This record gives C-alpha cells, structure tokens and sequence, in this order.
C-alpha cells in the first residue's frame, strides 16, 4: 500500500516529502572531483521542473 | 476568472519604527506589482510635513561657521533635516530656538506653539562649546509630499531671499527605506504563486503599517473612477 | 591557500564595480546626507545617480 | 545551528566530537525517547541535538554522566 | 492632500486592433506607477476565449494525415490555435465547420451560432484540393485566461478521452502588445499633471475600455487586503 501509493503521487504523499525533506542534507558531488571541495551538502529546498 | 486573495500573515515589528510584512500568497507575477506600486508611491507622493528654510544669525551662506560649536553649519543643516516634525492644523509654521550654556542642543530645547511637536525630543541638533555663545536659528516648517531637494530647490527659486536663509532638502514623505523582495510560497497544488516581503523603516510621526495603509488607500483612491 | 573559495565571479563584480564606481558630474553631486538610508532613497526615487 | 554549527564548534572544540556526541543524543532521542530540553520548532533530531550541544545544556562528560546517573537508578 | 482624479478621456481606435487609450489628468509621478501597473495586469490576466479541443471526423491521432487537404493536422492544429472568438453569453461553445471543393478554407465557412463572433474572416486553416474532399471538424471553445497547456490538462482531466478529441493547447489571453507613454498635460492652470497614453495591441476580441476597467478592478481588488486589513 505504501509502494502503490507513493506510485499513484497523492496530495498526502507531497505533503509527507515537504516534511521528510525538512534539515535532511543532500551532496551534490560533481565529477570530476579534483580537489576536496568538489563535494558539499545543501539542506535541500524543493522545486518543480 | 477568480483571483486569489492574500492574508496579511506576519507584522515582524523589529522596533517602533521598523516592520517586515510577510504576505502570501499572490499571483504570479503580482508581488512585483503591487510591491513597485507601493514603492514608488511611499517614495515620491506620500504627504507630511518637515523643516525646509531655516535663517540663522551669523552666518551668510552655507559656507561660513559660527562660533562656540564643535560641528559646523552644515552639520547643522543635515542634523536640522534629520528631524522629523508633524504639523497638526496648519502648513506654513516658524519656529525659533534660543540656546546658550555648556552642552549640547537637543530637540526638546526648541520653543513649539500649541500646533506643532517634536516626535524624537532627544534627537540632537548641535553641540555648544562656550557658556557664552547664544545660537540662534528661525527653523520654517512648510508642508507637501515626498521628496524635494534643495538643489532644484534653489533652482526653481527666483526671489531674492534674505542674507542668511538657508535651504535643506525637505523629507515630507515620513519613510526612511522600503525595499521589498519577492519570494515563492506554495498553494497545494501550484508552486507558481509568490509571496510578498515587504519591509520599511520610518521616522517618528507615524506607524509604519499606518503609512502602507495611507498609500494603499491613495491608489485606490486614485483608481477609484473607472472601476465596476 | 587561506584566501576564501566563495570569492563573487563575473557578474556580481561587474554589479559591485558599477556601485562603487564615481563619475564626475553625473546628478544632484556634491549633496549632504544623512545615511545609506536617505542615499537609498534618493537612488530609487531616482533624483540622484 | 540551523545555518552554521561554528558556536557548537566553539563549545565543544573539535567537529568530530561534536559529531560524535550529537549523534550519541540523536540516537537516544530516536531511540529512548527522551524529551529534547530546547523546544523543537519542528525540527529533526540532529539539529535539534545540535542546538541542544550549541545552547549547552549537554557535552560529552554531561552525557556521560546522565547516562550513568539513570543507569545507576535502574539497577 | 491636493491630489486629483484621472478619467479616460479620448479613446481614439487606430484600427478593430490595434487601439490607444488615453488618460487624464494624472498626478505628478504616478504615471509610470499606474502604466507600469495597468501593463503587468493587462499582460498576465485577461479573459479571452480560444480554442481548446478539436474533433475531426475520421482522425485519430493529430500525427496523421489526410487525403485532399494540403497542410497536415498539425498545421491545422497551430492555425486554429491562433483562433480569434469573442462569445457573449455562455462560457462553452461548440462550433462546426463544414465544407467540401476545391479551395482554401477561410474562418468564415463556419457555420456560426447567435452568441459568437469569429472576428477574423481572412484566417486560413485548410487548402482543399480535391473536390471529392471533405472536412467536418467540431471546435470546443471554453473561457479563462493564462496559459495552461495540454500536458497539465492531460493530468487533471478527471474524466475519459474518446479517440479522436485531440487536445490544443490554450493561449487564453488576448492582449498581445501593450505600451505606455507619460506625457506633459495640458492643463489650463496646472504645469506639474501629466497624461497617459496607453497603446494596446488586442486580438481583436476584447473592447479596450473595457479591458481598462477590468484591470483597475483586478488592482483594487487586490489592494484592498492592504487597506482593509492592516
């Protein structure tokens, strides 16, 4: 039920990743990664598109 | 057609004199629009009152300085702009200020009518260095709208005016800064909407959601005519 | 290098440079201020450049 | 915390005991249940130990401590 | 408070489009703040009928093609989406278009209701080329204003999609070009007034006072939240 229900994308399911998403970091590595820095973590925001 | 109508959901109040109104949600590309309407509206239009023409004894232009103080007279004249009076019943009032004695002139020294008073008694206005020196200034008060400074003020001038007159840009709008932004909120379906942040800062004389509520009754006002 | 790797690149520097640089006798030169506040004002009223 | 942890740097001194502390009172929030003494605000648990590290009312030996006070309690 | 009142006075109509507006009398430096105002409102949000779902006899998917007409479905689909319909009373219509022979296809072979106007009658759609041809299309025309396009209204179409309603996006809003100009006034008595000359550009469809009137009450509206509350 949860498989299914993530995989029909409900209001409740957007409203339960707006919270899930809250101050949970995500690293955006780039590659090639040359020097240490070529990963950071943002705390993500979410978009469209 | 129906439009989305906002709810007016923050009022950050930082000081007396300074606010944030958090505002959500608008249509896209509304913020923008009632923002720079407001802006420029608070900016260049929003009536009130403040010192434009000021005689002082011992000086001739606005080069020369006095004795017996520390600042000279156009620190004198931009403390002097700095103070924010408000006017009650009528527009054109002058007011004279006689001080002498070790310590600095403040705001409560001025003598006022029954009219007019000051909204920051504690704003200086100069320092005074000798016990015998006697400052002494006739500060005119006229009244308009927005912003007017004494460069095209002398511009557009013609009469010759008395030896010692001196001109100061005229603050009548009672806002010191707004600057808004635009960010993005979400209704539960479209994430296209956008929020508006609107922030300002004032003198004294007035509330700063009392002058958002002035100009937005100004252009509504304005706007009044051809509506349904 | 101690020196900082969130340095502005290209178009925030070309926006500081055409803040902080000075012409001659661009508009309403040569007045007297109370603060960046009245200065703000001043530019986004538009009677000074 | 909740932009920069450099004052939970300061109180404790180096970052990776700092992340090891937080850690150990983020797992026993998720796990033990224990109040967080900072309200929450809505948050997770890491920032919220976190802030609790960066207000100070918990370091290593303060942990430590308590963890052997209620463990001395129980038995 | 010496502020003053601005009406339209002068509504001069360069063609059945192209038309400017003037306004006046308008205080001194409001007039970039209410054309600037008047041009974001008069471009994002009018209500202006277009086509949205097309039914041609005999075609399944908008990918195909048929024999006696000269532009592809495709084509057909772009030229009905510059579509100019102005409806009076409802908000739905269904139109019909019916013609066989050789020779182009103009928007005034449609056989029109009562309530709606097609206000061009040069626009081209078909280039009939055989005689034996035929094309019989329904047209659905709805009402809102924006953009919404057919990948959304795929989604929250709640209901069925029979073969053959193929989906045309909908370019609602009618006002294409719109410009302001601000003036020096010509007042008796007064030298600091200023006019506004607003030139919009329409589809032909909206009655340009009437576009004003419905973009001041939208902007009223919307800043009544600032005047009533707080």
């Amino acid at each position: 039920a949860a498989k299914k229900m993530v995989e029909r994308e409900e209001a409740v399911v957007w409203d339960i990743l707006d919270e899930v998403i809250r101050e949970h970091p995500v690293l955006l590595n780039r590659a090639p990664t040359l020097h240490r820095l070529g990963i950071q973590a943002f705390e993500p925001v979410l978009i469209e598109g | 057609t129906e439009f989305l109508k906002p709810r007016l959901v923050d009022i950050e109040q930082v000081s007396s004199t300074h606010a944030k109104v958090t505002l959500e949600p608008l249509e896209r590309g509304f913020g923008h629009t009632l923002g720079n309407a407001l802006r420029r509206i608070l900016l260049s239009s929003m009536p009130g009152c403040a010192v434009t023409e000021v005689e002082i004894d011992g000086v001739l232009h606005e080069y020369s300085t006095k004795e017996g103080v520390q600042e000279d007279i156009l620190e004198i004249l931009l403390n002097l702009k700095g103070l924010a009076v408000r006017v009650q019943g009528k527009d054109e009032v002058i007011l004279t200020l006689n001080k002498s004695g070790i310590g600095p002139v403040t705001a409560a020294d001025i003598t006022h009518d029954g009219d007019v008073e000051i909204v920051k008694p504690q704003h200086v206005i100069c320092h005074l260095t000798d016990e015998n020196a006697s400052i002494s200034m006739r500060i005119k008060v006229q009244r308009g709208r927005g912003y007017v400074p004494a460069s095209t003020r002398i511009h557009s001038e013609e009469d010759e005016r008395p030896i010692g007159r001196l001109l100061v840009d005229a603050c009548y709008s009672p806002v010191e800064r707004i600057a808004y932004n635009v960010e993005a909120a979400r209704v539960e379906q479209r994430t296209d909407l956008d929020k508006l942040v609107i922030e300002m800062e004032t003198n004294g004389t007035i509330d700063p959601e009392e002058a958002i509520r002035r100009a937005a009754t100004i252009l509504a006002e304005q706007l009044e005519a051809f509506v349904d | 290098n101690g020196e900082p790797i969130i340095v502005p690149s290209q178009d925030v520097v070309l926006g500081l440079y055409y803040m902080t640089r000075d012409c001659v006798n661009a508009k309403g030169e040569g007045m007297v201020l109370t603060g960046p506040k009245e200065a703000e004002r001043l530019y986004r009223s538009g009677l000074a450049s | 915390a909740r932009v920069t942890v450099q004052d939970a740097v300061e109180k404790i001194g180096n970052r990776f005991d700092l992340v090891l502390v937080a850690a150990r009172r983020a797992r026993q929030m998720q796990v033990g249940g224990k109040d967080p003494l900072v309200p929450e605000e809505n948050d997770k648990t890491t920032v919220i130990a976190l802030r609790e590290i960066e207000e100070g009312l918990i370091n290593n030996q303060i942990l430590d401590v308590r963890e052997r006070q209620e463990q001395q309690e129980q038995e």
